[PDB]
């Protein structure tokens, strides 16, 4: 988790994952 | 004024119905897509 390097203004919309870290 | 000022957008997003079928029942709930809902 620590080795990645992963906002909106006009119609851009990023919808969580439905299984979450912890649950995975 | 020569103050500094900051632009973001008001809030927006899809609004979307959890149904459970029509021939099982008629309530539905209502999401709005990333709203801190104080408002409607
Ligand atoms: C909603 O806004 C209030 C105002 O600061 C804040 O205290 C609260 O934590 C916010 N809720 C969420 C889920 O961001």
């Amino acid at each position: 988790f620590n080795k990645v390097t992963l906002q909106k203004f006009n119609g851009l919309t990023v919808l969580p994952p439905l299984l979450t870290d912890e649950m995975i | 004024t020569l103050e500094i000022l900051d632009i973001t957008p008001c809030s927006f997003g899809g609004v979307s119905v959890i149904t459970p079928g029509t021939n099982t029942s008629n309530q539905v709930a209502v999401l709005y897509q990333d709203v801190n809902c104080t408002e409607v």
